[PDB]
């Protein structure tokens, strides 16, 4: 139920749009630049700049889905935890959705928001001119349309120095991505915990049950197989206990994800401190692993 | 001359009487769809029991003999229906060559059972197995009409005898009176899942290792299975062979030297010995040696043999009668406080025996000697060979004074006093197990090193399942055995070679069922997680390709994209379509659609519409409560004294569901 | 009820029925250990299923008031669209709203 | 049964069939008041006519 | 006779009230909630009849 | 920390001090396993909380 | 328990046994009762072995004189006039189900 | 006369080999 | 005595039945030999890969050990901990 749940997540969060659309071939409407949250065709990868950069932030403990019995036969020298994991009965399956169609997805959606504006979310993909979104965003925050119109250029100027002061930070800081990193940090602490706790004979004559059938008879072995059973099994009932608990708060965070993408990215809204600081006008969506960055 | 058998061998296995339920079981069962052997007289083994049919239609098969040895050195049992009686007798039977149909045998002696029944195309079935001293008879009838073969069907064996003889039977042998044929098969020991119907007969039951989908449905429990993808057992591979390793030893251990030894020591000046590198084989003592008391504490008296000791001492002294009970741990006396003590974490033996020819004397044997005064009490394992006058008080005295006593008593030992006033000889045996190299060791066969594939192992006493491979740890002198941080243990010292070993387990890898539902079809695909396929995996297939999850058995790869049925991960899903089958395909996360931008024109709808949507939300669920006690205890008036024991428990939980 | 938890049966009337009485006692407590345990579990597994029902009721319940006593700007909030107006209807455990 | 409890049984001199089942059933409420206020109570026998 | 009774201790070791768990509803719903003053509402009790 | 949990006492000095290791360590035991019990419940009820 | 006689681990039943030297002792010596202390191997719980055959180490047929060839079955030698530990003892097991 | 030991008298525990382990354990230590 | 650390290894133990409550040295008649005591404490090591145990940390001298006894760990990170009792 909860790998299922996860799926789910995934799916309502970033699958909110009927049709994908092509990326366009200019990246400049009107002197705004939207190159750096735009796919690249000649780059081998099919991410954005930034969606790079926040891919490399996040040390993402490789899962594998490719781990042959050779490969943990081999390398015993090296004392590696996934292979006791998947020695001791413990697996970490992949997700439904990979990272390029979630990128896709992405990539849909800013296409979608760079042409057709505010209306293929609430109905049909309608084009129109940029500036002339500019405007009506303007105007649906209480400032008249000549204010963007006389002074357009500085407006674009700042709008590009802001992409790029964004792009320069995400270089060199570290913390940035801190709710996403901890996330998987915490999984995998929880994990390994499950195989040292093999290591616990839970009040009988010794941990390895090989030794206790060896030198005993059947009914003193019994009483001391049994301790062992009870002991590991309520250590996998606290895993799944708190695993059930984890799923909850993680679920609530994609809820509210995926109004922030109905609510910021499909329109534009009124709710105050809802996204960003100040009077909002458009938000962009880029991809993390296992997670979403609005900007 | 050899046929396949479905669905045949299921009997009841108890005398419970159940009814709508799903019994699942774990015994000796005939596999589903294995191999028999047909006949159209050789002498068949049994190897752990036997199902035997017989398609006939005259009534030419009748009766069988099970034995050992088919001379007439041993004894075995014949179950033989005459013209008008069924007779079962075990004896000494001298089975001649050709057991015809009566005289079978020639001349019988020597013997224990008899029992004489009452006055008496298709198919007549029998189960027979033989455990505990007890040999069990299952007994079906169906009237079949093919002629080649066994029919395949389900029909359940009825239990009639249960015979309690005391027979080696490796052997047996059918009994033809001079068309029909009779079928024999093996059983072993597998787990059923059966069903049991309004009246209470089984009319269903599934295997749990023929298929992925048998693993499922025992899994489940369950006959009935939607359509979706589960996750089943991880993947298994059966040990084959067996390795078996004990050191170099050839000589047997001193029995003689220790227990028929000239004299013995007192008990408060008792003796201790070292043991090493011999053979324990205390077998050779069944012939003059007998104990009165031999006791084991730390392990079992049947297995000293199959294990292998490390540090050996034997501690030897003389006792009276009634002082044996004295040594063992916890214990309180005038042996155990001052003499000789026990620690409470004991592991070794303690044997005893009586001699009364060797140190009792006429006139007395005042030769042995225990300690009776003492200021405090001894350690565990410290002996006290000291004597000086004992006062009370804690000074130094002479012995002719009033409050200064010996603090040694001579025990007195005559031919003619009862059973606790007569000398014993006490032998205590310490050792420790799985700590270091083991030097005195247990008799057994070795066996040649296999390094390639999953084994039973047994390397010095430590039995275990796994495979073999060559490491390159750096073992100290002194460690013979190494532990992971689950203390599995993983690395091992050849007793032989001493080159070191490393030890992994040959299960490994998770496995997935994907089926369109049991109702549909009874056809599924199987997803290995971590193999490629471009090998580990089991039995067959006829399309094999690999996926970005893993390997997938069993499915059709199409080109064309759809919308997802089943996921199965790594951007492959899957379905049931057209004769319909299972296919593979990679999932579509949309309609492909373009709109151009321009600078100068705009796009402006000119009508509507009008649409009404749904959305479904769930707002409660079912209120709940339970009566701790009726669920725990039910009816029981003790049940509910112990359960008050256990304060705070059924409150703090009446509260949560309130 | 049909596990033994280490015990020598699960029939508890056998076990009183057979055995000594210290010998019974020890052989009760593990079944009333393993009964408490199951029953916790189920009592943890139904406290965590609340917290779900109650986050879905809190939702049905804002949507109920910004939607059918009311017009909202927000977008997807209600349905796909200009959000026109909204019903509710009962249902089993359960509302649907039009 | 499919907890393991003993329903029927066979007298062993009539040779009948007997079925044993449990002599407490149904859930019972109280409904009080307050012991601040009076002493008295209601009692309510869940599913029963 | 072999009933069950909950009793009640003072600060200086005194015995002072008692009460039997099988003659009301509501003397059962004092012994299952263990108390001697109960607050208005309804409750489930356990079976001492 | 008053239930027993099946074990001679509630009190573990008593154990201690009346019996020997191998007989006092599996009654230490089970006190031991029931108060992880009783401190793993209360865990799980304030995470939830 | 390896050679004549073996109970299971999981047995349910009652062992008694009484002292006969009276009835199955004289002075001059009862060598009516028979145990066997060589065999190839360990019996199974509730087994028999009737049979007297020459025995070897090596595990070859043989021929009753020769260099290691033994009768498998000694003699009780029991006389009125020795210790406990050599007198008759008449042992009952009792085996139940439930 | 007087000195200070300043982390002397660390002997190994057992007699089972461990790589890449940390242990914890009480005994008679200095 | 140089302040290092050190690891000692088994060599014999000997299966004696004695009270040992004194003892003395043994001298040939400039050179120095150093005494203390042993008492019953915890300690918490860690062993290299290929080589032999090389850390070993107290539990009582300071709070700071007292704290990697608690967290069972050698590298602590920046904060403030709740600590179990060893002193
Ligand atoms: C070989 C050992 C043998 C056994 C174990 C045996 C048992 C046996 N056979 C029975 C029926 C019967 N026994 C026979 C005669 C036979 N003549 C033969 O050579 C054979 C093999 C049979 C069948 C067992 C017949 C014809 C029936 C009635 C089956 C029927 O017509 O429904 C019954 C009564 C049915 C019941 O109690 O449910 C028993 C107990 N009879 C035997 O002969
Ligand atoms: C039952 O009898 C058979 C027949 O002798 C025994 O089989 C022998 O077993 C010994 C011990 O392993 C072997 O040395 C012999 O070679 C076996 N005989 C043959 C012909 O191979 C069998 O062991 C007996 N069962 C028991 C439990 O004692
Ligand atoms: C080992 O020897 C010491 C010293 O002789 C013993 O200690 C004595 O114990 C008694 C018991 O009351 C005291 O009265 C003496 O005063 C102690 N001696 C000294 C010098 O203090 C010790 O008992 C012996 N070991 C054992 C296990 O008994
Ligand atoms: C009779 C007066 C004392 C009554 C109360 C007794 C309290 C102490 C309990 C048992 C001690 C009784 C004598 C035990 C003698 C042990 C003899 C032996 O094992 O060698
Ligand atoms: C948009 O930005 C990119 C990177 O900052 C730059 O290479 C490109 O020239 C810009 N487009 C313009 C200036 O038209
Ligand atoms: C039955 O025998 C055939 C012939 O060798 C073999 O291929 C088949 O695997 C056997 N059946 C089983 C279940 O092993
Ligand atoms: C049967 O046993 C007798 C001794 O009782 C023996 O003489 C005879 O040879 C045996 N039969 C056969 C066929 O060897
Ligand atoms: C069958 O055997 C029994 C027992 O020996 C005997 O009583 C009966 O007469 C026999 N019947 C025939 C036909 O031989
Ligand atoms: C077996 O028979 C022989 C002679 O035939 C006899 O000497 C021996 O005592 C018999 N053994 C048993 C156990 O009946
Ligand atoms: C078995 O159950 C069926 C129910 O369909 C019933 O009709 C039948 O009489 C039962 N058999 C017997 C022998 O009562
Ligand atoms: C057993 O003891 C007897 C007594 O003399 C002897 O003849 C026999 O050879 C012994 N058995 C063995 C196997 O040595
Ligand atoms: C033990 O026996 C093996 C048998 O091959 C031999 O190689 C080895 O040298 C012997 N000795 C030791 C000490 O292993
Ligand atoms: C599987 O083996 C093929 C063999 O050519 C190889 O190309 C492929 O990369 C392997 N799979 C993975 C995940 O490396
Ligand atoms: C709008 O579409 C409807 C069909 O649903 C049509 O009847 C109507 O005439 C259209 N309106 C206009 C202005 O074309
Ligand atoms: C005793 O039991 C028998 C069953 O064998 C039954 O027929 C009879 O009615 C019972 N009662 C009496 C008084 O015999
Ligand atoms: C008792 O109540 C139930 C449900 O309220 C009803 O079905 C039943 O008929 C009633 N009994 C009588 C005797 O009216
Ligand atoms: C392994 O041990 C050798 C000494 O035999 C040492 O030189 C080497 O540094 C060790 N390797 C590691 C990784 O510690």
């Amino acid at each position: 139920g909860i790998a299922a749940e996860q799926d789910r997540n995934t799916r309502e969060v970033f699958a909110q749009v009927k049709q994908m659309y092509k990326t366009p071939t200019l990246k400049y409407f009107g002197g705004f630049n939207f190159s750096q949250i735009l796919p690249d065709p000649l780059k081998p990868t099919k991410r954005s700049f930034i969606e790079d950069l926040l891919f490399n932030k996040v040390t993402l403990a490789d899962a594998g889905f490719m781990k042959q019995y050779g490969e943990c036969l081999g390398d015993i020298n090296a004392r590696d935890l996934i292979c006791a994991q998947k020695f001791n009965g413990l697996t970490v399956l992949p997700p439904l959705l990979t990272d390029d169609m979630i990128a896709a997805y992405t990539a849909a959606l800013v296409s979608g928001t760079a042409t057709a504006g505010w209306t293929f979310g609430a109905g049909a993909a309608l084009q129109i001119p940029f500036a002339m979104q500019m405007a009506y965003r303007f105007n649906g925050i209480g400032v008249t349309q000549n204010v963007l119109y006389e002074n357009q250029k500085q407006i674009a100027n700042q709008f590009n120095k802001a992409i790029s002061q964004i792009q320069e930070s995400l270089t060199t800081t570290s913390t940035a991505l801190g709710k996403l990193q901890d996330v998987v940090n915490q999984n995998a602490q929880a994990l390994n915990t499950l195989v040292k706790q093999l290591s616990s004979n839970f009040g009988a004559i010794s941990s390895v049950l090989n030794d206790i059938l060896s030198r005993l008879c059947k009914v003193e072995a019994e009483v001391q197989i049994d301790r062992l059973i009870t002991g590991r099994l309520q250590s996998l009932q606290t895993y799944v206990t708190q695993q059930l608990i984890r799923a909850a708060e993680i679920r609530a965070s994609a809820n509210l994800a995926a109004t922030k993408m109905s609510e910021c990215v499909l329109g534009q809204s009124k709710r105050v401190d809802f996204c960003g600081k100040g009077y909002h006008l458009m938000s962009f969506p880029q991809a993390a692993p296992h997670g979403v960055v609005f900007l | 001359t050899q046929h396949t058998s479905s669905m045949r061998g299921v009997y009841y296995p108890d005398e419970i009487f159940r009814s709508d339920t799903l019994y699942l079981t774990q015994d000796l069962f005939l596999p589903f769809y294995s191999n028999v052997t047909g006949f159209h007289n050789p002498v068949i083994p049994f190897k752990d029991g036997i199902y035997f049919a017989a398609t006939e239609k005259s009534n030419v098969v009748r009766g069988w003999v099970f034995g050992s040895t088919m001379n007439n050195k041993s004894q075995s049992v014949i179950i033989i229906n005459n013209s008008t009686n069924v007779v079962i007798r075990a004896c000494n039977f001298e089975l001649c060559d050709n057991p015809f149909f009566t005289m079978i045998f020639d001349n019988a002696f020597n013997c224990t059972f008899e029992y004489i029944s009452d006055a008496f195309k298709h198919l007549r079935e029998f189960v027979f197995k033989n455990k505990d001293g007890f040999l069990y008879v299952y007994k079906g009838y169906q009237p079949i009409d093919v002629v080649r073969d066994l029919p395949s069907g389900f029909n359940t064996l009825k239990p009639i005898f249960k015979l309690p003889l005391g027979i080696n039977i490796t052997n047996f042998r059918a009994i033809l009176t001079a068309a029909a044929a009779y079928f024999v098969g093996y059983l072993k020991p597998t787990t059923f899942m059966l069903k049991y119907d309004e009246n209470g007969t089984i009319t269903d039951a599934v295997d749990c290792s023929q298929n992925p989908l048998a693993e499922l449905k025992c899994s489940v429990k369950s006959f009935e299975i939607d359509k979706g993808i589960y996750q089943t057992s991880n993947f298994r591979v059966v040990p084959s062979g067996d390795v078996v390793r004990f050191p170099n030893i050839t000589n047997l251990c001193p029995f003689g030297e220790v227990f028929n030894a000239t004299k013995f020591p007192s008990v408060y000046a008792w003796e201790r010995k070292k043991i090493s590198n011999c053979v324990a084989d205390y077998s050779v003592l069944y012939n003059s040696t007998f104990f009165s008391t031999f006791k084991c504490y730390g392990v079992c008296a049947t297995k000293l043999n199959d294990l292998c000791f490390s540090n050996v001492y034997a501690d030897s002294f003389v006792v009276k009668g009634d002082d044996v009970r004295q040594i063992a741990p916890g214990q309180t006396g005038v042996i155990a406080d001052y003499n000789y003590k026990l620690p409470d974490d004991f592991m070794g033996c303690v044997l005893a025996w009586n001699t009364r020819n060797i140190d009792a004397t006429s006139t007395g044997n005042y030769n042995y000697k225990y300690r009776y005064l003492r200021h405090g009490k001894l350690r565990p394992f410290e002996r006290d060979i000291s004597n000086v006058p004992f006062s009370p008080d804690g000074k130094p005295c002479t012995p002719p004074a009033l409050n200064c006593y010996w603090p040694l008593n001579d025990y007195g030992f005559y031919t003619t006093t009862g059973i606790g006033y007569q000398p014993y000889r006490v032998v205590v045996l310490s050792f420790e197990l799985l700590n270091a190299p083991a030097t005195v060791c247990g008799p057994k066969l070795s066996t040649d090193l296999i390094k390639n594939q999953c084994v039973n192992f047994n390397f010095n006493g430590l039995t275990g399942t796994g495979v073999l491979t060559p490491s390159s740890k750096r073992f100290q002198p002194f460690q013979q055995f190494g532990r992971d941080v689950s203390d599995f243990t993983d690395s091992v010292r050849d007793p032989k070679t001493s080159e070191i070993l490393d030890i992994s387990p040959c299960s490994f890898g998770g496995v997935s069922v994907i089926t369109p539902g049991t109702n549909a079809s009874s056809e599924v695909a199987v997803l290995y997680q971590d193999v490629n396929c471009t090998w580990r995996i089991y039995s067959t297939g006829n399309n094999v390709f690999q996926t970005q999850a893993g390997c997938l058995i069993g499915a059709e790869h199409v080109d064309t994209s759809y919308e997802c049925d089943i996921p199965i991960g790594a951007g492959i899903c899957a379905s049931y379509h057209t004769q319909k089958s299972i296919v593979a395909y990679t999932m579509s996360l949309g309609a492909d659609s373009s709109i151009a931008y321009s600078n100068n024109t705009i796009a402006i709808p000119t009508n509507f519409s009008i649409s009404i949507t749904t959305e479904v939300m769930p707002v409660s669920m079912a209120k709940t409560s339970v009566d701790c006690n009726m669920y725990i205890c039910g009816d029981s008036t003790e049940c509910a004294n112990l359960l008050l024991q256990y304060g705070s428990f059924c409150t703090q939980l009446n509260r949560a569901l309130s």
